[PDB]
């Protein structure tokens, strides 16, 4: 019955929420995945002398 | 968690006798089972018995005459004895230790009941006269390597009050055992271990020993001794 | 009266709808297109643990990165060693359904919960050497579905009646309830930072909560279908999901929308999980093709298969200093992949 | 020639049983294992003894190997025959069991009877077999009968012919009537199953039947005794044997419609 | 390169393995079912000589066989997400009231979705029809008729072939075969074969219901046992 008013007063104030371009994302993202590009075991072979398995 | 014994008492060469040690306040079933102490000398090690007795080991100066036994139902344990000699008189320690990783064995000791008829390790230190505020260490040296493949180094410390039984403190040459005040610590490299004391204090004056459990039979040390 | 408040709230989800749309200049496909690619992976199993008696339904790596719990539907709930496939301990349950279950992060607490409706905590570093059940966590009136631990004392739970909770461990009453879902929920995830988890649901929408307050933030709704897992990238500022339309998809929070998708042709069944890797760069997936795929985060390119197991995979997971993969599934057998 | 023919079947027959049990899950079952124990035993029989005896009758008689090499070859054909017999008495008592009373048989299936069934009846036809060879190299010219290797006592013929092919074949009809009263009592869409079952049941018993006694009879005829005739006869009856012992193991294959499309597929491959 | 204490865990894992071998062998021993019943069909008097707000269980034993039926009331209406646990019981137990007429097509509705479930396709089930005294009582009565809900009714074949039990109404023998049929229908549309129903009927007060779920679950064993032998 009264639910529609606390519905729409969620979804005012979830009205106001800053955002940022696409391209910014994107350029965040891969610059984080390219700068652990040597950390990460899996994407790298690693040899049998430190692999643990 | 506590442990009895029962036996003892006056003995005639070339006879025999029983022990008794009895388990109240834990899962006995789950545990292995374990040390005797001449009147003036460091602890030496006897027999063991594994859990589910499915495993038995004796010393070579106590093979062939020594029966050890075990009641799951009755949580007991009984040492049988014969043929005994006038080199035999000491006191005998009831131990439990339990193995898994990350585990800490040779967490409890029993009271002891006394009765009266291979890797070398040394201990350099005898008697060290300290001040109360200060800060001590010891050190125990050792024959061969006992870091491992794995990169574990086996060794305990034992530290032992006047008229009482020796409780455990640093397992693995770096841990802390449960209950232990943080003062205590402890370091090394292969074969050189040193034990560290900081702020000392009262209450904290004993016998202290080093122990090594990378095969069987189980070496202890001379003893080092604290004075005023 | 509820007709004007219809109104208004269709006009304000125009608006929200323009205002995102506003954002979307360049795609992450045109950005892309010149990255080498990772070439090509194959991985061999390296190990497989065998004693269960039962499908598998959870797994969660040790914040060691060598230990590892398994339950499964025979009721028992027990603990491996990776390095020499060893038994550490094996712990009955009361209940024989179970569904989720969670590893602690200081590394002596296990959580277990199903179709019972309540969340039991099980205590292992203790004297005499058992594992006894320390607190029983009630006031659900649904099958829990997920349960992870915040701290030593804090646990977060979703549930099957369309609500989440926080709780207490020693107090043992629930201090915040999030609800705003209207289907059932699924599946949850936190965050490294601890401050915020999101969820997701089966009315086909993802929320991120806030831990602290307890009001909703922001709400994603890009799926055709119920959601069954759900993970969260290693920076802190993006998502992925997977629902049962074979299709995984990628969501960015600052830009409040939607960015990429991974599907195919040849698979049309369901997902059962989702997980990263440590630098981002590979995403893994379970299907109910009795396999499991490999995709490039960056350019949705099949780069891989695992097949080992003849039934359907249900739990997956990664190590957390990336170096095996653990996968179970239905036939009570469980893998290790590196 | 069709006896040459015969041999390439039986091989052909058993190795397309043996691809379909192990390169596909859903027939890894006990009893699919120890129909490819059944399998393997064919197999070794059809590709080891035939193409000697192919070779005897191509020359007619008369042996290129050396007159030594005589007991072997008869311990190899005897083995595997009492081999495939006591496999076929196994499973028609399994299978009475199982359609008896299921619940129990299932309570009482631990999936690891297959090995002990495996060893015993390997072991049965092994104590049966021991006898012939040793006393054959002791005395060779005795048993070498110009050339055909025919078995020179007929005691041993006697004990062995008996004991190996009529006590099998009283239990194996007992077992057969029972099952079809039984499940004739159960019927009087499962119905139809039943009647399936009933209709497979008895294919199978009667094929087998037919196949195996002619052989055993005749042996019995000869050495209790124109004479030449019957001499004659064994070799065609010999033939018929190692014939059944090739179409053995499609009969009992063939139904499934999983092992047809797996057959269909390998054929396509 | 071991230690002895490596050796002492792999003793003990042994021991764990060793236990989970008995303790699993074990419980295979007993069979399982669940009850499921939409409403007002009474699925709590089903079996009630021999006898958690998510969970409820009910232990009954015959002829030394061990029974444990599950029936689940503390989840909501829609149940497609918690079914996928139950896809390796024995047999399904559905139970419907055939005395009130107003809710006949909601049962409908949910046997043919249950029947035509995706993780349910080699899942037997076991149907009963409850409460026929008061379908007894209510058509004798004359009041509620049948064509006003059912068309079909009207135009009815005689059930000749079949044989109604001995010394009954013509009228009650034609309304409980008609609604009978109703459900077989839905069960043999398919037609697929790999799964097949068991409809019975029940009163309010009836001692022995035990035996016809054995001598059903018999039966569905038999069944399994001629499939995986390839006699069929
Ligand atoms: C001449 C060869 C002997 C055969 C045989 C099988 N079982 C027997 N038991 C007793 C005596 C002979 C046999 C069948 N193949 C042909």
């Amino acid at each position: 019955i009264a639910q529609a008013r606390k519905l729409v007063e969620q979804l005012k104030m979830e009205a106001n929420i800053d955002r940022i371009k696409v391209s910014k994302a994107a350029a965040d993202l891969m610059a984080y995945c390219e700068a652990h590009a040597k950390e990460d075991p899996l994407l790298t072979p690693v040899p049998a002398s430190e692999n643990p398995f | 968690v506590q442990l009895v014994e029962s036996g003892g008492g006056l003995v005639q060469p070339g006879g025999s006798r029983k022990l008794s040690c009895s388990a109240s306040g834990f899962a006995f079933s789950s545990f292995g089972m374990h040390v005797r102490q001449a009147p003036e000398k460091g602890l030496e090690w006897v027999a063991y018995i594994s859990s589910g007795s499915g495993t038995i080991y004796y010393a070579d100066t106590v093979k062939g005459r020594f029966t050890i036994s075990r009641d799951d139902p009755k949580n007991t344990l009984f040492l049988q004895m014969t043929s005994l000699r006038s080199e035999d008189t000491a006191m005998y320690y009831c131990v439990r230790s339990i193995y898994y990783y990350g585990s800490s064995p040779f967490d409890f000791w029993g009271q002891g009941t006394t009765l009266t008829v291979d890797i070398v390790m040394t201990q350099a230190t005898s008697s060290v006269p300290v001040t109360p505020g200060e800060s001590v260490s010891i050190s125990c040296r050792s024959s061969k390597s006992l870091l491992h493949s794995n990169g574990n180094t086996y060794l305990y410390w034992f530290l032992q009050r006047p008229g009482q039984s020796p409780q455990l403190l640093i397992y693995r040459m770096s841990n802390l055992a449960s209950g232990v005040p943080d003062r205590f610590s402890g370091s090394g490299s292969g074969t050189a271990f040193t034990l560290t004391i900081s702020r000392l204090e009262a209450e904290d004056v004993g016998v202290y020993y080093c122990m090594q459990h990378l095969e069987y039979p189980l070496t202890f040390g001379a003893g080092t001794k604290l004075e005023l | 009266e509820l007709d004007q408040l219809r109104q208004e709230a269709e006009q304000l989800k125009n608006q929200i709808r323009d205002a995102r749309k506003a954002c979307a200049d360049a795609t992450l496909s045109q950005i892309t297109n010149n990255i080498d690619p990772v070439g090509r992976i194959q991985m061999r199993t390296r190990r497989t643990l065998r004693g269960h008696l039962a499908k598998i339904y959870a797994m969660h790596w040790g914040t060691d990165s060598r230990l590892l719990v398994s339950a499964s539907q025979d009721g028992k709930l027990i603990i491996w060693d990776s390095y020499t496939t060893n038994k550490v301990h094996a712990i009955p349950l009361r209940s024989s359904w179970v569904m989720t279950c969670a590893y602690a992060p200081s590394g002596n607490y296990v959580a277990c919960g199903g179709l019972d409706n309540i969340c039991s905590i099980y205590n292992l570093k203790t004297r005499e050497g058992n594992v006894r059940v320390s607190r029983e966590l009630a006031g659900h009136t649904g099958y829990l579905s997920c349960c992870r631990f915040l701290d030593d004392n804090q646990i977060v739970t979703s549930s099957g009646d369309t609500t989440c909770a926080l709780w207490d461990i020693e107090t043992g009453q629930q201090t915040t309830t999030f609800t705003g879902h209207t289907g059932d929920v699924m599946s949850l995830s936190l965050a490294p930072d601890t401050r915020l988890f999101v969820s997701g649901a089966c009315d086909a929408s993802a929320k991120l909560w806030d831990v602290r307050e307890g009001m909703c933030r922001q709400t994603f709704t890009g799926h055709e279908s119920d959601i069954n897992a759900i993970c969260f990238f290693p920076n802190g500022n993006a998502f992925a999901t997977g629902s049962d339309d074979a299709t995984c998809r990628l969501f960015d929070l600052r830009a409040d929308q939607e960015l990429m998708t991974y599907s195919h042709d040849n698979i049309i069944c369901g997902i059962t999980s989702v997980s990263f890797s440590k630098s981002g760069r590979l995403l893994l997936a379970g299907y109910d093709d009795f396999n499991c795929n490999v995709w490039d985060a960056l350019k949705a390119d099949r780069a891989g298969v695992l097949a080992g197991h003849d039934n359907r995979v249900s739990c997956l997971g990664v190590t957390d200093d990336g170096m095996a993969v653990a996968t179970g599934s239905w036939d009570s057998f469980l893998k290790i992949w590196n | 020639l069709l006896t040459a023919v015969v041999i390439i079947l039986t091989i052909a027959g058993n190795i397309l049983v043996i691809m379909a049990v192990s390169l596909e899950k859903k027939l890894q079952n006990a009893t699919n294992y120890f129909l490819m124990s059944l399998a393997i035993a064919d197999m070794l029989l059809g590709f080891l003894v035939m193409p000697v005896s192919m070779l005897t009758i191509l020359y007619g008689y008369r042996w290129p190997l050396p007159s030594k090499l005589c007991a072997v070859w008869i311990y190899l054909d005897v083995l595997f025959s009492t081999a495939s017999i006591m496999h076929l008495c196994a499973i028609s008592l399994d299978r009475y069991v199982a359609i008896q009373n299921p619940i129990h048989h299932s309570r009482f299936n631990s999936r690891t009877k297959a090995f002990l069934k495996i060893i015993a009846v390997w072991t049965i036809s092994v104590g049966i077999s021991m006898p012939i060879p040793v006393f054959g190299l002791q005395d060779d010219s005795k048993v070498f009968k110009e050339g055909s290797c025919l078995l020179a006592d007929d005691n041993f013929v006697l004990i062995g012919s008996f004991v190996s092919f009529f006590i099998p074949l009283t239990i194996m009809v007992i077992t057969y009537f029972l099952t079809i009263k039984s499940l004739q009592k159960e019927a009087t869409q499962s119905i139809s199953n039943e009647q399936k079952a009933c209709k497979v049941l008895g294919i199978v018993f009667f094929l087998f039947v037919v196949m195996w006694c002619p052989f055993f009879i005749t042996n019995i005829m000869a050495v209790i005794c124109n004479e030449d005739v019957i001499g004659a006869l064994l070799n065609v009856f010999v033939w018929i044997g190692y014939l059944s012992s090739a179409v053995n193991p499609l009969v009992y294959t063939l139904f499934n419609k999983t092992y047809r499309s797996a057959f269909s597929r390998y054929i396509q491959c | 390169t071991v230690s002895a204490e490596d050796k002492a865990a792999a003793e003990r894992s042994k021991m764990i393995d060793k236990n989970l071998r008995e303790d699993g062998e074990k419980a295979r021993r007993t069979l399982r079912l669940l009850l499921l019943g939409a409403d007002n069909s009474g699925k709590s008097t089903i079996v009630k000589q021999m006898r958690t707000s998510g969970i409820f269980e009910t232990k009954f034993q015959v002829d030394k066989v061990n029974f444990h039926m599950f029936d689940v009331g503390g989840q909501r209406d829609e149940r497609r997400k918690w079914i996928q646990c139950f896809n390796d019981v024995t047999a399904i137990i559905f139970v419907v009231d055939s005395s009130d007429y107003n809710r006949l097509q909601e049962a409908l509705n949910d046997f043919k979705s249950i029947w035509n479930n995706r993780w349910l396709r080699t899942i037997s089930v076991i149907l009963f029809l409850n409460k026929q005294d008061l379908l007894a009582e209510k058509v004798l009565a004359g009041k509620s008729k049948i064509e006003d809900y059912f068309p079909e009714f009207a135009r009815y074949t005689t059930p000749e072939d079949a044989t109604p039990e001995p010394g009954e109404d013509p009228r009650v023998t034609r309304a409980k075969y008609f609604i009978r049929k109703e459900f077989v229908d839905i069960s043999t549309a398919s037609g697929d074969g790999r799964h097949i129903c068991y409809p019975h009927f029940t009163c309010a007060v009836d001692t022995e219901n035990a035996r016809r779920i054995f001598n059903d679950c018999k039966d569905i064993i038999l069944q399994m046992n001629l499939r995986e032998y390839n006699l069929v």
